[PDB]
């Protein structure tokens, strides 16, 4: 869990 | 979210939209596994509502979203509607979500977990951008 | 409401400091965040407040309530997940 | 205040 | 109700209490017939909640109350959770209420009915008496 | 919350006059009442607002929302039953 | 409907 | 304001 395939960009 | 920014599509894969039968987005939720969603008790979800997973732009008809039916609504028995305390509901799905690059689970903390004041966190959603 | 998903970074506050804004409405199963130039708002309810722990995003809050005008200077109130996790696990386990 |  | 007064017992026979599984009173409702209750959509009623008909003093164990189970929750599809507009839910009971001197229905108006400003009406409930 | 059922008499207001307090939050399917020294409050939600018509009590409003402090000088907002009745009858008829 | 057996006292 |  908590590890997206598409990384967020903040 | 007021003053937020558009997210990169698919980058918050646990985020779901709770829509009523008319297709109106009324609350968000988070997938914790393929069969369960956590949302707020005050959202007043019913089994006639739908969980939409995989969506980025709700104005788009070409996204491969998953519209999932709710089998059962579990409102926390400690929820107090007068104070909005213990504002959590679990939704059990009738059909499991299908995990993919855009649909996956968020982790849950340990009861003993420490998240300090000052820590920078993130919040996501389709709520109002202006009041 | 916007068509496309929005996001925002915002800081966690302590309950004590939150009480300065909200007083006695702040309970133990709540956690505040924001008052930083951003705010969760109507239609965000139920969604996540996540914090990165050991490399993985963890659910710390559930969008609950706040200012009726979504003021960016007042903190938003979220359901505090660590206080509710035991119930989630008991629920999943029995169903 | 208000729910969200 | 702030600054109200105690009602004569059994005098508002359509008034019901919506209680959760722990027995906590969270919202009121009105019987419209033996099988149906109208309440507010924002109450977030679930089928795990109970409708209590016939009660006056919730601190009493010697009242002959009817604890009724909810078969189905019908949230109005026009309800808008963001504005709290069209705030109505119908509850279909699994077991019909048994009408008596203390348990009976309120009438519904015609869509065309006129209730003028200035008219003195009554509101009842077990809500807070002080904030 | 009190143990015993409470009641109160209060006057209906017009939407126009209600808007003076509440502004644009007042919609067509709402009806205000009160601002008379009494107020519905937390835990009253969902209950009745009844008016006597031709000798019988009629459901005109459903306790909805109002002042966060249950102020007796501000009007309470109720769901307007005449605007929702057609839905109730369609619902009962099909179920 | 709307006619209680026990009359309210206002 | 607040729900009731």
């Amino acid at each position: 869990c908590g590890v997206p395939a598409i990384q967020p960009v903040l | 979210i007021v003053n937020g920014e558009e997210a990169v599509p698919g980058s918050w894969p646990w985020q779901v939209s709770l829509q009523d039968k008319t297709g109106f987005h009324f609350c968000g939720g988070s997938l914790i596994n393929e069969n369960w969603v956590v949302t707020a008790a005050h959202c007043g979800v019913t089994t006639s509502d739908v969980v939409v997973a995989g969506e980025f732009d709700q104005g788009s008809s070409s996204e491969k979203i998953q519209k999932l039916k709710i089998a059962k609504v579990f409102k926390n028995s400690k929820y107090n509607s007068l104070t909005i305390n213990n504002d959590i509901t679990l939704l059990k799905l009738s059909t499991a979500a299908s995990f993919s690059q855009t649909v996956s689970a968020v982790c849950l903390p340990s009861a003993s977990d420490d998240f300090a004041a000052g820590t920078t966190c993130v919040t996501t959603g389709w709520g109002l951008t202006r009041y | 409401t916007p068509d496309r998903l929005q996001q925002a970074s915002l800081p966690l506050l302590s309950n004590t400091n939150c009480k300065k804004y909200w007083g006695t409405k702040i309970k133990d199963a709540m956690i505040c965040a924001g008052a930083s130039g951003v705010s969760s708002c109507m239609g965000d309810s139920g969604g996540p407040l996540v914090c990165k722990k050991n490399g993985a995003w963890t659910l710390v809050g559930i969008v609950s309530w706040g200012s009726s005008t979504c003021s960016t200077s007042t903190p938003g109130v979220y359901a505090r997940v660590t206080a509710l996790v035991n119930w989630v696990q008991q629920t999943l386990a029995a169903n | 205040p208000g729910a969200y």
